């Protein structure tokens, strides 16, 4: 059916997760990585 | 101060934004980092370049990837004239079940998009035919990647980090690279084309599995060391070979037939393989031209320096005095990444120009939109290198160049009369721009008033010689290669001419890209395109020669080559930098390559569409342009997404109106200047400090972007939108059109 | 300490903010002959008194501009003094550096920041690379 | 000064232009 | 006939050393 | 008409298509210029000569600013 | 902060010195000239580096040079 | 009055006159001879 | 204001027209605007 | 020899536009001159060749036509502009035009192409390059 985004190829489950983990996810923890990373007093 | 940035004590002193800003731009600047040394520059870069390889080789490995995943690379296989290729497969959870079903397409079961790169067609012509051998190849390239990201950090321990002096050594690094480089690499493809990609096409099996006992040719190596080469060419594949089968193959490995397999309309792979087979044996000669080690070669130095000619005295080769030069490019990394550039800056011109006329790839010449991404992708990152060339050109002159010790040779005479060359490249640009409008907008009066045949039409008489002089019969010339009695189509001393027969057949064919018929039109915007690239080099040349000076600042080298300006003082220096001349440029070669683009979209636009008359009598005045190119053509682009629905095209409409706000987003940073912004910003500041609740506070100070990041943000958003807004429309309003 | 009476001002937004407290402060002092209305640095008018005045500023360059334009060119007041104050309660006077004000040559200064040369004698930056010395500083 | 060595270039490269239009206007085959 | 699961997991798996191999090399080039 | 039917010049198209800049961009700016656009060999070729005369002076600015 | 440096060509005009703003220059004594001064830069870290001071200068080239450098909380005029 | 004949000699008064008398001479071209173009100047009308 | 169209077209694209800011999706009825409208009207009696 | 282009006379493209123009003083003259003269393609528009022997005359006079009156109107200014620069006061003779001056350089601007050729065999044509003012290098 064309209601829903599916996927015929194999393991289909992977962008179902990825797409959240990569895009809305783990970006903010990789920006408070690097605010940490260019705030740190020498 | 702050730990980042590493490299820099003055920005990390920074108590502002400006701090993070500049860090960026100046990370991968290592000659300006603290405490850098000549060896330790030389070294980082050497590990940088390991880098960017396995970038490449990682890119190149999810491509395979993604075809072998999501992709329909084997039903494809089939029928390659009528099977979308796909891309890769969609997920955006958001999206809305029309935009679902209109992106399930191409034989999938899932929303998809269609590739665009050609990548089905190449793989397919060298010999890969199932999912399989494209993650195979993926898999490899994921452990080149490997080997190449371990040789990096190998190449910096202490034990393997190589000295100052092996850098230096130019004689053996153009002799590796020439033959062994650019020489066994093309013998080795010239193997896989011999061995793989021929046997393929021609319906039998060739992989790891069993190559080593399938000679690609029945007469086997014997025929070559016993000198029996023709062997080789005999039997080649014939007239009505089918492509992926054994009906109508034939069985030589090493043809030079010329023209274009009649079916797959491309260039014949036994003809690339003796291409490449020839080009090794050029190279590899031509990587024992310089002495290493053992005494025989020439010296660079001494061939730069040389003042005798066979005992007469000359101050040089051409008697120009090149002496000094070897110290002045092998002291200079600008100098070395100008060349660089600019060679890879025409090769990617050469690739665009020679790609759409002479198909190397089956069936790639029927895939309109594949062929026009192409072009347009090559033309444009040409663009882009050819700005590079001369913006590390005026690095040059600045960091670099030391006028004692190139006094009075060849590189410091061009210095000297700079001023006459900047008038000229003046002169050609106001008598390109000022005749080619006057002619254009002269023909848009007359059109407008109802006076078409009082246009001014000047024929292409130059080009249309050498289409002729090339075999084009069309214009009724009978010179060269067009007249079978000319001493050049006979080749009179040996008749050699076995490529002419099937040269001739793909030129005077009516249904290819191959010396396309010109006529007043194609006069007009050729000579516009030469008023875009004699401008674009004057502001680059013109930046390049002055980055050391002008009478406006006779200090400029003191200042670098990047400053905002000098000041309000002496009239006024905005925009004075050898970094504003390339900002500045960017400008004119977007515009120059808009014109190409533009030029051969439209011209391959009425060609597929049948309408190559509408092409001829509209594109010689300006509104013919405007109309029939940009607003006839936009109406499928726009109709993407309406209040009646969406259609696959949904993506391009989105993107086209994404790519004219970046666009508008540019004139922001681009019109307004800093201290409007700096003033505000000193409003928002007092307003955080009086407001309550307000918890949070800025450990670097808000200031406005400064004037050079504002050009280059402004630029940036410029050139993203150009791109983004031309790209949509150039996929839209072919692949909306055609297949 | 600092003596003099603050000028009659009603208030503003163009006055001191949080790095007056944290990293430096300004403050300029003069004395008039009477009590007349000058412009504030930072906008607004404020009214001057007959004896000593004492005005706290954000930046150097408001007391530079105020003693400058306003004091002595419209004032006839020439003994205006600028102080640095610390948030520690250190001040010192920086304005004019040594009684005299600088447009006025004044023995025992040295010369600061002077190269023996014209301009046009700079060497190439190609001569110093990888020194770390500025084509400018070049002896 | 005759500048001997740049017009015999010069008319080198003339004579190529020359002998191009030759074959464009039809005089020689 | 696209690639099966298990070869999408060995991709995967694969994948991890140039991975682990560009942070080395990023941090080398840092120093 | 004679029975008081109104039909409008353009039908109607505010309410659905000036709610989004793709609306305005197709359905006011690409399918309005029609009369401009192909204007030339007519009265009208004034209108046309001057809608491409202001594009020229607008990207002609564009090096001054 | 920024570099302010004064070349031997000055002549002596206090011209630049009267239009820092933020009273980074001072004429001192001097020989190379009929005025007898030239100018000088003590107090660099004030300077804001708005180049009011070669506008000023009347010489040919300028006598007197600001090169920017290191930015700093006074050297980018900021009040917060 | 000599001081209204130096003014006319103003360079934009001179310019105007210029350009003034050039488009009056084109003008007349066009109205006299129209349609003239390249190839075709200086020939007998057919 | 402009980020609403934005919105807009990002559903129009999506083919979600119930999820615009329009008169069959969200509405936003300039209520003020209409009722002055009805008062003036009903001022002269219509 | 090009056979894409026809007289336009016998283009039948080209006639079909003589028939369709209008009855105006723009068209009747005009559409003659060009069935006469002109070279039209296959769209049955005029189009100016520069690969023919003949009618070489229809591309030099309307070349050396314009080469004259842009040396000449060059030459004026240029005579003029050397004349001033012994005038004490040659920016004001820029804004107020000299009339004897410029009348003069007007009349010795007719013979402009033999005026150039003895100031470049006497040297006079061009100044020296050590003796113009440029930029440090
Ligand atoms: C940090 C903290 C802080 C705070 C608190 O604490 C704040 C606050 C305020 C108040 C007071 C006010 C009001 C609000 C509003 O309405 O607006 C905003 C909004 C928002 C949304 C903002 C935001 C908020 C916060 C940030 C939140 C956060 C959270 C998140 C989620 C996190 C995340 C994280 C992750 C990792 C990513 C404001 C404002 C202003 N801002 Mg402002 N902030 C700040 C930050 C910032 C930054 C970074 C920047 C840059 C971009 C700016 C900017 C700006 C401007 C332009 C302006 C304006 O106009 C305004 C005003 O003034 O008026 C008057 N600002 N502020
Ligand atoms: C550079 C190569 C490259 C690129 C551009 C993409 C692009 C994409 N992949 Mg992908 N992929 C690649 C290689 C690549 N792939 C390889 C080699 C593998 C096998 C390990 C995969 C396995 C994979 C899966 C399983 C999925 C995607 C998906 C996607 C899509 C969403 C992004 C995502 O979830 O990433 C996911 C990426 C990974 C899980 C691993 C990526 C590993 C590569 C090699 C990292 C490359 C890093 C790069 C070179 C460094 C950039 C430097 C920076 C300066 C730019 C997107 C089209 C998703 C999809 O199909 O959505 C529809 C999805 O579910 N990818
Ligand atoms: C609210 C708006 C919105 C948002 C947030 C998304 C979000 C997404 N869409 Mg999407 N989409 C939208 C509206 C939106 N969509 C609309 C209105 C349409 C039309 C109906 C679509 C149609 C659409 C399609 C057809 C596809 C997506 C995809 C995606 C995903 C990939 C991320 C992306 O778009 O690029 C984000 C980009 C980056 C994060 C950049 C990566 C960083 C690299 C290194 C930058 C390098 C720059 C490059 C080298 C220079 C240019 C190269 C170029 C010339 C080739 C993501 C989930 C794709 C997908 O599913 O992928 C898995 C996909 O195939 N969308
Ligand atoms: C046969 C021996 C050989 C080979 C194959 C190479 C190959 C290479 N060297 Mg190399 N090198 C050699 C000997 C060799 N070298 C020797 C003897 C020295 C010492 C004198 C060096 C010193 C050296 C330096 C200092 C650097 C390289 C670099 C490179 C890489 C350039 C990037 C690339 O992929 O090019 C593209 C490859 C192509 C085939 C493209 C050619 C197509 C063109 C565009 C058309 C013509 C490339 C892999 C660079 C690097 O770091 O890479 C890791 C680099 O900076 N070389
Ligand atoms: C309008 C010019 C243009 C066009 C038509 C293309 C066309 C192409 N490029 Mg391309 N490219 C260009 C300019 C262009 N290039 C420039 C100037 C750069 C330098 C940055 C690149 C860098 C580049 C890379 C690195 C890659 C391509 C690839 C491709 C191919 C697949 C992508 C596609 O469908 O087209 C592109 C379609 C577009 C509509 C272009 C705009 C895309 C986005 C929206 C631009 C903005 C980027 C981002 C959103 C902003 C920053 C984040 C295709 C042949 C890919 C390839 O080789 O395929 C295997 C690939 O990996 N290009
Ligand atoms: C092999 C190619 C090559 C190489 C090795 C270099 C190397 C260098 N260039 Mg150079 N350049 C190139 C090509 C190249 N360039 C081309 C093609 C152009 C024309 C556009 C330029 C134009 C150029 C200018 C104008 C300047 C340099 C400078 C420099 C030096 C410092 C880099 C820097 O500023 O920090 C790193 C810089 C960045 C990371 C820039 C940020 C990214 C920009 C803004 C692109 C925007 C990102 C875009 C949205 C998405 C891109 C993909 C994404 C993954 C990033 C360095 C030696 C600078 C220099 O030497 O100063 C004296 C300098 O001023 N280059
Ligand atoms: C439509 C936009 C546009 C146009 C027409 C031009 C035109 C020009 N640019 Mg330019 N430029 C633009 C946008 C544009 N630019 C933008 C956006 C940028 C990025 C900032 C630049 C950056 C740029 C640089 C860096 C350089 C140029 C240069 C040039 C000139 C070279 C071409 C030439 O001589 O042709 C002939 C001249 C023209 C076509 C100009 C139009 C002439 C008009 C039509 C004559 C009409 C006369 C008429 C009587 C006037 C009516 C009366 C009126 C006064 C009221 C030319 C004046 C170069 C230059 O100066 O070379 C000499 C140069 O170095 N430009
Ligand atoms: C309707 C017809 C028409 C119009 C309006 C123009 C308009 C223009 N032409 Mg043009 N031209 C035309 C037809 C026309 N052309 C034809 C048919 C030809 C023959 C192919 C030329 C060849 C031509 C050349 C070669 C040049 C122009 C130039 C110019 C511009 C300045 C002309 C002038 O007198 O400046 C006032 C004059 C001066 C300020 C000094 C005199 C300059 C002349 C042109 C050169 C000296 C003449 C001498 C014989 C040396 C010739 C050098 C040559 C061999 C390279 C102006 C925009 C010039 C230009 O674009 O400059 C950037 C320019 O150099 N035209
Ligand atoms: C006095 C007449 C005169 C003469 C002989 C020249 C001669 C020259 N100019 Mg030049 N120029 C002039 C006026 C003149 N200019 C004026 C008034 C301007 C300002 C618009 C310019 C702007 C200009 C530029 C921007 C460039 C030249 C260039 C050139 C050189 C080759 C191209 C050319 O012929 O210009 C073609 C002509 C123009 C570009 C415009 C000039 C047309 C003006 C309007 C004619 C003025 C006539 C004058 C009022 C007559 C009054 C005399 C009267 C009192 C008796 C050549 C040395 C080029 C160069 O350096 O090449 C090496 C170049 O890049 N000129
Ligand atoms: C045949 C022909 C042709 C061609 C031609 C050619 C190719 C030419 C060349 C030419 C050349 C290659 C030239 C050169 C030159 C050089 C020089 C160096 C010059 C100089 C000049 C001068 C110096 C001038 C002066 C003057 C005068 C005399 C007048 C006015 C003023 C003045 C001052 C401007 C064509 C197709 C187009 C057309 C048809 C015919
Ligand atoms: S303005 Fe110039 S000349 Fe005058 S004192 Fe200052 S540096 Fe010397």
């Amino acid at each position: 059916d064309m209601t829903q985004l599916t996927g015929s190829y194999a393991a289909s489950w992977l962008p179902w997760i990825m797409i959240p983990l990569i895009f809305y996810i783990l970006p903010f923890p990789v920006f408070a990585l690097i605010f940490i990373w260019i705030e740190k007093e020498a | 101060a702050t730990k980042f940035p590493k490299f820099s004590q003055d920005l990390a002193q920074d108590p502002t934004t400006r701090r993070i800003w500049y860090a960026m731009a100046t990370a991968h600047d290592f000659e300006l980092h603290d405490g850098m040394t000549e060896e330790n520059l030389y070294q980082k870069i050497f590990a940088s370049h390991f880098g960017h390889l396995a970038i490449i080789f990682l890119w190149a490995s999810g491509v395979l990837f993604h075809v072998a995943w999501q992709g329909n690379f084997e039903q494809w296989i089939k029928d390659p004239l009528n099977v979308r290729p796909i891309a890769h497969a969609i997920w955006d959870a958001q999206f809305g079940p029309p935009a679902i079903e209109a992106f399930t397409r191409a034989g999938a079961t899932n929303p998809v998009d269609i590739c665009y790169s050609g990548v089905y067609h190449w793989w397919y012509t060298i010999g890969m035919r199932t999912n399989n051998e494209l993650y195979v190849g993926a898999i490899f390239l994921l452990l080149l990647a490997a080997l190449f990201l371990f040789a990096g950090w190998l190449h910096l321990q202490p034990r393997y980090r190589p000295t100052l002096g092996w850098f230096k050594s130019a004689e053996p690094r153009l002799n590796h690279h020439l033959a062994g480089l650019f020489g066994v690499s093309s013998l080795a493809w010239a193997a896989h084309l011999i061995h793989v990609a021929i046997p393929e096409s021609r319906g039998q099996h060739v992989g790891w599995d069993n190559f080593l006992f399938t000679p690609p040719h029945p007469a086997g190596l014997g025929a070559f060391f016993t000198g029996n080469w023709s062997a080789y060419a005999q039997n080649p594949d014939t007239a009505q070979h089918v492509f992926n089968s054994s009906q109508g193959a034939g069985t030589a490995i090493l043809t030079f037939l010329g023209g274009f397999h009649p079916q797959t309309q491309s260039l014949w792979l036994t003809d690339m393989a003796h291409h490449h087979v020839a080009i090794a044996v050029l190279f590899i000669i031509a990587g024992h031209m310089y002495r290493t080690n053992w005494g025989i070669g020439h010296s660079i130095k001494e061939m730069l320096n040389s003042k005798s000619f066979f005992g007469a005295k000359v101050e040089g080769p051409f008697n120009l005095p090149h002496q000094g030069l070897y110290d002045t490019i092998n002291n200079s990394l600008h100098f070395q990444l100008s060349f660089a550039l600019a060679a890879l800056g025409v090769a990617s011109s050469l690739t665009a120009q020679h790609m759409y006329s002479m198909p190397p790839y089956a069936f790639i010449g029927q895939d309109f939109t594949t062929q026009a991404a192409l072009y347009t992708h090559h033309q444009y990152i040409a663009g882009f290198l050819m700005v590079g060339a001369f913006s590390h050109a005026g690095i040059f002159w600045i960091r670099d160049y030391d006028p004692e010790q190139n006094k009075g040779n060849v590189l410091d005479r061009m210095l000297r009369h700079k001023e006459a060359i900047i008038s000229h490249l003046s002169w050609v640009s106001l008598f390109l721009g000022f005749h080619t409008l006057g002619l254009y907008v002269h023909n848009d009066v007359e059109v407008a008033f109802g006076a078409a045949e009082k246009q001014v039409l000047i024929e292409p008489v130059f080009a249309q010689f050498i289409q002729a002089a090339h075999g084009k019969a069309l214009y009724g010339f009978n010179t060269l290669l067009s007249n079978p009695d000319s001493i050049a189509s006979t080749a009179w001393p040996n008749h050699a001419n076995v490529w002419l027969p099937g040269w001739l057949d793909a030129v005077n064919n009516t249904t290819n890209s191959l010396f396309l018929t010109i006529g007043p039109g194609d006069f007009y915007v050729h000579h516009a395109i030469a008023l875009g690239l004699h401008v674009t080099t004057l502001v680059l040349v013109k930046g390049a020669l002055d980055a050391r000076g002008s009478k406006l600042m006779p200090d400029k080298k003191d200042f670098g080559y990047a400053f905002p300006c000098d000041g309000p003082g002496r009239g006024g220096t905005c925009d004075i930098s050898a970094w504003d001349a390339s900002y500045l440029a960017v400008f004119w070669m977007l515009n120059t390559l808009g014109w190409v683009t533009f030029y051969w979209h439209w011209k391959h636009l009425a060609i597929w569409e049948g309408n190559i008359a509408q092409f001829n009598e509209s594109s010689t005045y300006l509104m013919g342009w405007f109309r029939d190119y940009l607003w006839l053509h936009s109406a499928q682009l726009i109709n993407g997404y309406n209040p009646y629905g969406t259609n696959s095209l949904a993506i391009w409409s989105w993107m086209f109106l994404w790519g004219h706000l970046a666009w508008a987003v540019s004139f922001m940073f681009l019109i307004t200047w800093r201290g409007y912004w700096q003033e505000l910003i000193e409003t928002l500041v007092w307003a955080h400090e009086k407001t309550p609740l307000s918890f949070g506070y800025w450990r670097d100070k808000p200031v406005a972007l400064s004037i050079v990041q504002a050009r280059l943000v402004g630029l940036t958003h410029f050139t993203v939108g150009y791109i983004a807004t031309y790209g949509a429309f150039l996929i839209a309003s072919t692949a909306g059109k055609f297949g | 300490t600092l003596e003099g009476q603050t000028p009659i001002f009603g208030g503003g937004t163009g006055g001191l903010l949080t790095k007056a407290e944290r990293e430096e402060k300004y403050v300029i002092t003069w004395t008039s002959p009477k009590e007349q209305v000058f412009e504030m640095p930072t906008g607004g008018s404020a009214i001057m008194r007959q004896g000593k005045n004492k005005l706290e500023i954000a930046r150097k360059e408001y007391g530079i501009a105020l003693g400058g334009q306003q004091l002595r060119a419209k004032f006839k007041i020439n003994d205006y003094k600028i102080y640095r104050v610390y948030p520690n309660g250190e001040t010192q006077m920086i304005h004019p550096a040594d009684g005299v004000f600088p447009e006025k040559v004044n023995q025992g200064r040295p010369k600061v920041r002077y190269v023996d040369r014209n301009i046009g004698s700079n060497p190439s930056p190609a001569k110093l690379k990888f020194s770390g010395v500025q084509p400018y500083d070049a002896p | 000064a005759p500048f001997p060595f740049r017009t015999i270039v010069s008319l080198i490269l003339l004579a190529g232009n020359i002998l191009v239009a030759a074959i464009y206007f039809h005089i020689i085959n | 006939m696209n690639i099966s699961d298990t070869q999408v997991f060995v991709a995967l798996v694969v994948a991890l050393l140039p991975g682990l191999l560009a942070f080395r090399l990023a941090t080398e080039l840092y120093k | 008409d004679s029975d008081g039917i109104v039909t409008h010049l353009t039908g109607g198209n505010f309410a659905t298509s000036s709610i989004t800049n793709n609306g305005w961009l197709r359905d006011f700016l690409w399918a309005q210029s029609a009369q401009v656009i192909q204007s030339y060999n007519s009265s009208l070729s004034a209108y046309g000569l001057m809608f491409l005369a202001g594009h020229f002076i607008f990207g002609f600015s564009l090096m001054f600013l | 902060s920024h570099t302010v440096k004064i070349y031997d060509t000055c002549i002596g005009c206090t011209q630049c010195v009267r239009a820092c703003p933020t009273d980074v220059l001072e004429m001192v004594p001097w020989d190379g000239c009929k005025a007898a001064q030239i100018a000088s830069s003590p107090r660099t870290e004030d300077c804001v580096g708005c180049k009011r001071c070669e506008t000023a200068c009347p010489t040919d080239f300028l006598s007197i040079r600001v090169y920017l450098g290191a930015e700093t909380t006074r050297s980018m005029g900021l009040a917060y | 009055m000599q001081h209204v004949f130096k003014y006319l000699t103003l360079a934009p008064v001179m310019a105007t006159f210029t350009m003034v008398a050039l488009s009056v001479v084109l003008i007349m071209l066009q109205i006299w001879f129209p349609g003239l173009q390249y190839g075709t100047y200086f020939k007998p009308t057919p | 204001s402009f980020a609403m169209y934005c919105h807009n077209d990002t559903m129009r694209a999506f083919g979600r027209p119930q999820d615009m800011f329009s008169d069959t999706g969200i509405q936003l009825q300039p209520i003020f605007a209409q009722w002055i409208q009805h008062i003036h009207t009903a001022a002269v009696g219509a | 020899a090009n056979s894409t282009l026809v007289p336009c006379s016998k283009s039948p493209a080209f006639q079909a536009r003589m028939k369709n123009a209008p009855d105006t003083y723009y068209f009747n003259k005009p559409f003659k001159a060009y069935a006469k003269y002109e070279l039209c393609g296959t769209d049955g528009l005029p189009h100016l060749p520069l690969d023919r022997l003949d009618r070489a005359t229809d591309v030099l006079v309307p070349i050396g036509l314009f080469l004259y009156v842009a040396g000449f109107i060059g030459w004026s200014g240029r005579s003029y502009l050397r004349a001033t620069k012994s005038a004490s006061d040659p920016e004001m003779k820029e804004i107020f035009i000299d009339l004897p001056l410029a009348l003069q350089s007007i009349s010795k601007a007719v013979l402009w192409p033999l005026l150039a050729l003895q100031e470049f065999l006497s040297g006079d044509l061009t100044a020296r390059d050590e003796e113009i003012p440029i930029s440090p290098r």
